[PDB]
């Protein structure tokens, strides 16, 4: 069970949205990450923040998608701007539980975001 | 109440579900019995008044 | 070979777990280890009196 993710929806290109990783309890971790996956394409790493604070950004998402973390609500946040039709996908977030030196992330659930004029 | 990531219910006296976690939004809510009590009628003698 | 490991085999038992105020296991008592532990288990307390 552990973590679940919810939020967002369909928005016409040129808008903005906020994706949230709803808190499932206080867990130890070191890297909160975001992929988006669309049918016919592989799961692509689009965003990653660290426990230290390193915000990894892919080349196709720089300057438009941003990460934040809220320790008060324990939750990760992704603010999305200047949407494009290529952004149509289901978005999932992994955690960094340190199993056996590191592994067994928890992106089991995500949110569908479709960017189209209709 | 602070719930570990793998916990669902809670029971203080081991037979009452004190708390519960909502399946849709993973937040923890506590549960309390609604209310109940007895009704007493303070009265003087019916011979005196009503 | 300084890196090493230790192996043990689990057996059925009757523990008595002491959940703290935050729901984290902090102590336990093996009921069938020594008689004092049996008295602790049957009294449902961590300290028995004379
Ligand atoms: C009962 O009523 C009578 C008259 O109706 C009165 O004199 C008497 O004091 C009353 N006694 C009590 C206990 O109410
Ligand atoms: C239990 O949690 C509270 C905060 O909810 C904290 O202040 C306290 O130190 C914790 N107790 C222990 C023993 O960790």
């Amino acid at each position: 069970v552990q973590l679940q993710e919810s939020g967002g929806g369909l928005v016409q290109p040129g808008g903005s949205l906020r994706l949230s990783c709803v808190a499932s309890g206080s867990v130890t971790f070191n890297s909160m990450g975001w992929y988006r996956q669309a049918p016919g394409k592989q799961r692509e790493l689009v965003a990653q923040i660290t426990a230290g604070g390193d915000t990894h950004y892919a080349d196709s998402v720089k300057g438009r998608f941003t990460i934040s973390e809220h320790r008060g609500k324990n939750a990760v946040y992704l603010e999305m701007h200047s949407l494009k039709p290529e952004d149509t996908a289901v978005y999932y977030c992994h955690l960094q539980v340190p199993f056996l030196g590191g592994g067994y992330d928890y992106w089991g659930q995500g949110t569908q975001v479709t960017v189209s004029s209709g | 109440k602070k719930f570990l990531p793998f916990q669902q219910f809670g029971r203080d006296i081991a037979d009452t579900t004190d708390a519960v976690r909502d399946p849709q939004t993973l937040e923890i809510l506590d549960i309390t019995p609604c209310s109940f009590g007895g009704v007493s009628v303070i009265t003087p003698g019916t011979n005196t008044s009503n | 070979g300084a890196a090493a490991y230790y192996v043990g085999y689990l057996q059925p038992r009757t523990f008595l777990l002491k959940y703290n105020e935050n729901g984290t296991i902090t102590d336990a008592v093996d009921c069938a280890l020594d008689p004092l532990s049996e008295t602790k288990c049957t009294l449902k307390s961590f300290t028995v009196e004379k």
